[PDB]
RNA sequence: AAGGCGGCCCCCUGGACGAAGACUGACGCUCAGGUGCGAAAGCGUGGGGAGCAAACAGGAUUAGAUACCCUGGUAGUCCACGCCGUAAACGAUGUCGACUUGGAGGUUGUGCCCUUGAGGCGUGGCUUCCGGAGCUAACGCGUUAAGUCGACCGCCUGGGGA
């Protein structure tokens, strides 16, 4: 159900420094937390969120 | 038969060439049982980082339900060919028709 | 004699010793100072006032150059983080961008063995 | 501890 | 195991109707063209020994299968050898 | 199944669990030999070589430094092809089944419900921490038993020798 295209719900989820928040802070649910971390690891790939802040 | 999500970004040298890439592969596609579901063109768009030492890459989005017979053809071509810098493909669930979140803001 | 007006500090900070090195925005070096040579050894080297006067003293070298905006890059986890700021503002600069330069690998390589004392 | 094991081997006496 | 048209096909060749599904020849014939479909994949993948777990329980479940209706009823014990090339 | 297993993607492939029914009709449990898997070190052949690092080199330390600490560094760590089959290989608890008050939760489903919110009400699979009865030498276990029982197998007989 989830997907990696909508980045606005991407950018919710990850730090200034592209690093993700865990399900401790937002309160969701561990079965999207599983989803939501391979989601952006497709972003990742595809040059749509920055790795960290250093570039 | 399977449902793949195939996204590939083009070189921002030849953003041109882009359309003839387009209706060659669906030939191919087309020819041996091959359905297709989404094909959108984005444009240029800015990268989060550099790769290749480029910027502004070109972005087509696609979704192709067909067998395995092009899946190993089209993976090597994309290795073959050097306007393709990135090829990403991917299994999903069902075939879908939806536009993708950037074609709706944009 | 030549004029850039943009500066970089890629400071350093390690355990044994903080190098302060003064740059512009192109990688082109413009002086360095590092705390093993202005009057600190050993464990006078590891102290956070030897990092506020390697500061001061690496300013002084690159004042022909015109700079009043400058750029921080703090890169390691060692002591005087603090001292090597202020010091630069001590200087008479305009500090406008402070950011972690710090290298972390994503477990490319082995750590080397542990240090039992 | 089962009969069963014992008819294959009895318990040995020392 | 298979698809929908190779699972559904040879429950119509050895059952009597489309409800025959869960006699024990139909289940000797799901093993049987599982382990026929997987002699080229164990031959390229000698170091998959996870997988031959499961190549070992099909074979160790198809000997309990075949034990079962030879000890009840030889006449379609025979049947069933030769018409999947059984017993080598 | 265990040792274990962690960038992403594709291909081949294994088991687990849930819902609704249909169907075979005890087809089952267990296992001495036998068979295969099996951390790392090490061995054989041929590649590969960053970093780390037995032996070793050098410098401090010291009564001496062989070790510690530091600067280097070969084998090995990597891959293929074998072999070796031992570990504090531990949940220090062999497997299967039946029952016996329960909670804090986690994970994974499914059924119904002013959908009146990602909720309410149930109900299976997996998993941790508490704890009653009971058991236990004590520690503790305590619906995943080390409670009460059945089925089968392995193993132990003072320490050292070993
Ligand atoms: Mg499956
Ligand atoms: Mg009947
Ligand atoms: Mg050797
Ligand atoms: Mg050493
Ligand atoms: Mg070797
Ligand atoms: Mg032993
Ligand atoms: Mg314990
Ligand atoms: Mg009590
Ligand atoms: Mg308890
Ligand atoms: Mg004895």
């Amino acid at each position: 159900e989830i997907d990696y295209k909508d980045i606005a719900t991407l950018k919710n989820y990850i730090t200034e420094s592209g690093k993700i928040v865990p399900s401790r802070i937002t309160g969701t649910r561990a079965k999207y937390q599983r989803q939501l971390a391979r989601a952006i690891k497709r972003a990742r790939y595809l040059s749509l969120l920055p790795y960290t802040d250093r570039h | 038969m399977r449902h793949y999500e195939i996204v590939f970004m083009v070189h921002p040298d030849q953003s041109e060439q882009v359309p003839g890439m387009i209706e060659r592969y669906t030939a191919a596609i087309t020819g041996a049982e091959g359905k297709i579901h989404r094909l959108e063109d984005w444009g240029r768009r800015q990268l989060a980082y550099p790769i290749n030492k480029l910027h502004k890459a070109h972005y087509v989005l696609m979704n192709v339900e067909a067998p395995q017979e092009v899946i190993d053809e089209l993976e090597t071509t994309f290795r073959f060919n050097d306007a393709v810098i990135r090829s990403m493909v991917m299994r999903t669930k069902h075939a879908v028709t939806e536009a993708s979140p950037m074609v709706k803001a944009k | 004699r030549k004029q850039v007006s943009d500066g970089v500090a890629h400071i350093h900070a390690s355990f044994n010793n903080t190098i302060v090195t003064i740059t512009d925005r192109q990688g082109n070096a413009l002086g360095w100072a590092t705390a093993g040579g202005s009057g600190f050894r050993g464990s006078r080297k590891s102290t956070p006032f030897a990092a506020q006067v390697a500061a001061e003293r690496c300013a002084d070298a690159v004042k022909e150059y015109g700079i009043k905006n400058l750029e921080v890059m703090v890169k390691g986890p060692g002591p005087g983080r603090e001292s090597t700021i202020r010091a630069l503002n001590a200087a008479g600069f305009r500090i406008t961008n402070i950011t972690d330069v710090t290298p972390i690998p994503h477990n490319g390589c082995r750590p080397p063995k542990k240090r039992r004392v | 501890a089962t009969v069963n094991q014992l008819v294959r081997k009895p318990r040995a006496r020392k | 195991s298979l698809s929908t048209e190779a699972t559904a096909k040879i429950v119509s060749e050895f059952g009597r109707d489309a409800n025959d599904t869960g006699s024990t020849e139909v289940q000797v014939a799901l093993l049987t063209a599982q382990i026929n479909h997987l002699q080229g994949h164990f031959a390229e993948h000698k170091k998959d020994h996870h997988s031959r777990r499961g190549l070992l329980r099909m074979v160790s479940q198809r000997r309990k299968l075949l034990d079962y209706l030879k000890r009840k009823d030889v006449a379609r014990y025979t049947q069933l050898i030769e018409r999947l090339g059984l017993r080598r």
